[PDB]
RNA sequence: GGUUCGUGGUAGGAGAGCGUUCUAAGGGCGGUGAAGUCAGACCGGAAGGACUGGUGGAGCGCUUAGAAGUGAGAAUGCCG
RNA sequence: GAAAGUUAUAAAUGAAGCGGUCUGGAAAGGCCCGCCAAAGACGGUAACAGCCCGGUAGUUGAAAUGGCUUUCCCUCCAGAGUGGAUCCUGAGUACGACGGAACACGUGAAAUUCCGUCGGAAUCCGGGAGGACCAUCUCCCAAGGCUAAAUACUCCCUAGUGACCGAUAGUGAACCAGUACCGUGAGGGAAAGGUGAAAAGCACCCCGGAAGGGGAGUGAAACAGUUCCUGAAACCGUGUGCCUACAAGUAGUUAGAGCCCGUUAAUGGGUGAUAGCGUGCCUUUUGUAGAAUGAACCGGCGAGUUACGAUUUGUUGCAAGGUUAAGCGGAAAAAGCGGAGCCGUAGCGAAAGCGAGUCUGAAUAGGGCGCAUAAGUAACAGGUCGUAGACCCGAAACCAGGUGAUC
């Protein structure tokens, strides 16, 4: 018996021209353009799920820093003595404490800087 | 159509009782002044195909 | 039970289908490779060829005749004549009577292999010296037919 | 074994079926097997197609090979032109084939066996009417309770059995030679007379 | 159901599956609206599958098997 | 040349529901009740009909012509044995030399058959063959002719069937198709199906020369109005929510304010100032973003298949056994019959031959191959191979029959 191509290959294409939604002029209207830069978004989005976690752990250092600052230390000193004392907290925390509550901040400054001194 | 066997094979090989195939040294013709009579003696007894040309040759001689 | 029925497990199985997408593994080259003479279409040599190289058949000498007159024979050993009653005249008209022989080409030969218990008198074209002695032994009596 | 039955429906006596034949443990594997090829020898198989060594035209060489520009092409009737021949398709075939006789024995004892497992075989005195009436089949047919597809396997009867049983729709006689595995297997009932089942036996 | 060791991959080997047309049996829905077509923020590990609404105006699924003209993005491919 | 019967070529009769009710443009559909059936095949009828129509099963029918069978008429006809004097039984024939061909057989140790050219028998006390040839034996009578059935095919007619196609498919041609068109000619050779159940195919009014529109009307529907069922994508437009004229960009992805919305309701939707990262897809390559190749875009079509054999794995039946082929039978069935044949059960040797052994050899030696140490067979499914175009497209070229000196 015949098997005429109908139904499917419309199915499966208009699929992926609707993943090109919001693309500039021909991406997101023909299928060829459309194909290659769906799949290019799928690779774009793969290893952006690792620079993500890369580029806050930049940002939660440099706020660190900046605060550490203002009490007479530098962040490699600060983060010698929390270690060193104990304190455990990480820097999505730590930032924090920094932006919101500093004058916690100064609480974990004081035990970092005592630490350092016997 | 039913596959032919090649007729210059089976002039020459052999099938014994394990399926393997015999054959005849190569090597014995006309130039027995060149040849010690340790090689004539040896080259007028039978051979095995080896494993090797055994299985490029199964097919031509498959029914005898 | 037509709407139920279930083939035996393992007595089937899907046909492989090549050039149907890369993702089975059988796709663009469809398992053959990059641009060769057997990655042509009906491109493949002979049998025996070996690319210029001697054969090995063209290489050992032919060996024998085949006689016109050759006669073969149908066997018949000493323990299958054992399933006889004692004092049956064993012939070879009894022998495809049970349908133990199925074709007698040039006629019957019985050998020596087994041992046979039955006092029987067995006819037949040829004998094997143990085969005759064996029954004389249990009191037999072998007359060539 | 089983309960015998008169055409008017009341109980008769009681019959017994060889357990040779009636009573062994169905082979479901062998069944499954004479099924698939007893439906695939009755297809006819007339199907072809048109190479390009058939469709009408051809021959030329549409265009010269080089120098136009266009793509090298030998035909107008190949496989990727529009109105190009087929490039394999399919071809007049037969579909028949047979299993060993033994198997085929096996599988209608098996069959003809699970139907009386399922209590799914009635055992009759006699069917016989005097003139073709099919108003007196469907009358026949509800004083044994059927209600369904059948198989009605007469051996001596008369020729107003199957006149009066051919316009009813899941109803088929067959002359108890005729049995076979399609045909049990695709009704529901199986309602075969008592001089049937002798010849049924004596067969195999 | 546990413990240990693993789980980049081209040519290539092995396994399990999705989907299309037709056939057989069982069981179904449909002028109180079938297939098709359009939209959507739903479901599955993938191929894929539902549901709701608009158009359409008469056929089509589901389960278990069987058979193939069986799945296209490229051939200076053919036609529109 | 007559008669009788049959059959083909027109046909006749032919059962049973206007059943009630719901939706509906329309009932054949849903629900609830009846009936016919040797008729529940098919098609039509305003949606899916055994009981509405044509019909179907069954039973009937032929003035006329063709066909067949039988009979009558008609026509034509000697067949048995015993003798064997004597006579007849296919002449430039059979054969042979030379040169070719057909025989599965390529001149070969080449029988057999045929052709051209030369030579050239016997004739019953005779002649030919049995794969060079001679002797014996066996079988048979050449150089004259005729012969039905079993076999091959389908331009056609009748009745049917399909795990065959469904308008780029199926015939080149579902439509005024070998047509339009192209060529001096031989020759090559298309595209093109669908209003609606019923034309009921838009009376009349308004703008306009008209075409075409807006009302009104028919219709279930006119967003079914003369390429008219459904009406996707490329492509072309109108309106609008968010952004955009200091910016260097494979156009996205991750973080993210502001503004605008409100879903198959869930860590929701649209757009996005700004910041980080980021050189298309395929092919071919040691190596390509590649300034190496292919693609303007969208849609349809477009490439490992089948038959017969070989081998291996899985499944099933039987098992030292397994299995039938052609064919008879039948419904394009299923049994049954059919054992002819094939594979296995014993191998070794070139062979005679011997045989659980055998060959080589002077050998009781040694060694090679085998048994000891035994599972095959039939059918189906998967992989691979062989013969076939064999996976799809592509040459320049070769041969055969024809058409051309209107250039
Ligand atoms: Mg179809
Ligand atoms: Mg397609
Ligand atoms: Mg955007
Ligand atoms: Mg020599
Ligand atoms: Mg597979
Ligand atoms: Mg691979
Ligand atoms: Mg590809
Ligand atoms: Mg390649
Ligand atoms: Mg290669
Ligand atoms: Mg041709
Ligand atoms: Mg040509
Ligand atoms: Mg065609
Ligand atoms: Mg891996
Ligand atoms: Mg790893
Ligand atoms: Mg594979
Ligand atoms: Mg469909
Ligand atoms: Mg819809
Ligand atoms: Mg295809
Ligand atoms: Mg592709
Ligand atoms: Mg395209
Ligand atoms: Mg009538
Ligand atoms: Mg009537
Ligand atoms: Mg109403
Ligand atoms: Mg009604
Ligand atoms: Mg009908
Ligand atoms: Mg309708
Ligand atoms: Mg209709
Ligand atoms: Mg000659
Ligand atoms: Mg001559
Ligand atoms: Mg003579
Ligand atoms: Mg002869
Ligand atoms: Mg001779
Ligand atoms: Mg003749
Ligand atoms: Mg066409
Ligand atoms: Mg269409
Ligand atoms: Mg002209
Ligand atoms: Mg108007
Ligand atoms: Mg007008
Ligand atoms: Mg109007
Ligand atoms: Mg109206
Ligand atoms: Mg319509
Ligand atoms: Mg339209
Ligand atoms: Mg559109
Ligand atoms: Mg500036
Ligand atoms: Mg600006
Ligand atoms: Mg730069
Ligand atoms: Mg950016
Ligand atoms: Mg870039
Ligand atoms: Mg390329
Ligand atoms: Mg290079
Ligand atoms: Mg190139
Ligand atoms: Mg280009
Ligand atoms: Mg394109
Ligand atoms: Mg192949
Ligand atoms: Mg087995
Ligand atoms: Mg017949
Ligand atoms: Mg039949
Ligand atoms: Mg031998
Ligand atoms: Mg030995
Ligand atoms: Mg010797
Ligand atoms: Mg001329």
């Amino acid at each position: 018996p015949r098997v005429k191509g109908g139904t499917v290959t419309r199915k499966r294409r208009k699929k992926i021209v609707k993943l090109a939604k919001g693309y500039y002029g021909s991406k997101h209207l023909l299928f060829k353009v459309a194909n290659q830069a769906v799949m290019k978004s799928y690779q774009y989005a793969y290893r952006d799920r690792r620079q993500k976690k890369r580029d806050f752990r930049r940002l939660w250092i440099a706020r660190i820093n900046a605060a550490a600052r203002m009490q007479d230390l530098s962040y490699s000193k600060l983060m010698h003595g929390l270690k060193l004392a104990g304190i455990d907290i990480n820097r999505k925390m730590l930032a924090d404490l920094a932006v919101n509550d500093i004058a916690s901040f100064n609480t974990l400054a004081d035990s970092a800087k005592k630490a350092l001194a016997k | 159509p039913k596959m032919k066997t090649h007729r210059g094979s089976a002039k020459r090989f052999k099938r014994t009782g394990s399926g393997k195939l015999k054959r005849r040294h190569g090597f014995t013709s006309h130039m027995f002044a060149n040849k010690s009579q340790k090689q004539k003696r040896k080259l007028r007894k039978s051979a095995m195909v080896s494993a090797g040309d055994f299985k490029r040759i199964r097919q031509m001689v498959a029914k005898m | 039970k037509l709407h139920e029925l279930k083939p035996s497990e393992g007595s089937r199985k899907e046909r492989n289908r090549v050039g149907r997408g890369t993702g089975s593994g059988n796709g663009k080259t469809s398992g053959r490779g990059h641009k060769g003479q057997k990655a042509r279409s009906g491109g493949g040599v002979r049998l025996g060829f070996e690319g210029g190289q001697l054969p090995l058949f063209r290489r050992i000498p032919k060996r024998g005749f085949t006689n016109i007159n050759r006669k073969e024979f149908a066997i018949v050993n000493l323990d299958v004549l054992n399933r006889f009653e004692d004092g049956t005249e064993v012939t070879p008209e009894l022998l495809i009577e049970t349908g133990i022989i199925r074709n007698e080409k040039s006629g019957i030969k019985i050998l020596s292999d087994g041992n046979i218990e039955k006092k029987l008198t067995v006819k037949a074209n040829k004998f094997s010296a143990a085969a005759k002695e064996a029954i004389e032994a249990a009191g037999g009596k072998t007359e060539v037919i | 074994k089983l309960s015998l039955l008169k055409q008017d429906g009341t109980n008769a006596g009681e019959i017994t079926l060889n357990d040779t034949v009636f009573g062994i443990e169905p082979n479901e594997k062998v069944v499954v097997d004479v099924i698939l090829s007893q439906r695939a020898s009755l297809r006819q198989g007339t199907h072809k197609v048109k190479n390009r060594s058939e469709v009408r035209g051809g021959g030329r060489k549409p265009w010269r090979q080089k120098g136009t520009g266009r793509a090298r092409q030998g035909s107008i009737r190949s496989p990727q032109w529009r109105g190009g021949g087929v490039v394999f398709g399919p071809t007049p075939r037969s579909y028949a084939y047979k299993l060993p006789k033994k198997v085929r024995r096996l599988a209608i004892k098996s069959i003809l066996s699970s139907k009386v497992n399922e209590e799914k075989l009635v055992v009759l005195e006699g069917l016989t009417f005097d003139a073709p009436k099919t108003k007196e089949f469907a009358a026949f047919l509800k004083n044994i309770s059927v209600d369904t597809k059948a198989l009605i396997v007469v051996a001596g009867e008369s020729e107003n059995v199957e006149l009066s049983a051919r316009n009813l729709q899941g109803i088929t006689v067959i002359p108890a030679e005729s049995i076979s595995v399609l045909e049990v297997a695709k009704h529901d009932k199986l309602i075969i007379t008592k001089a049937a089942v002798e010849k049924v036996e004596e067969v195999l």
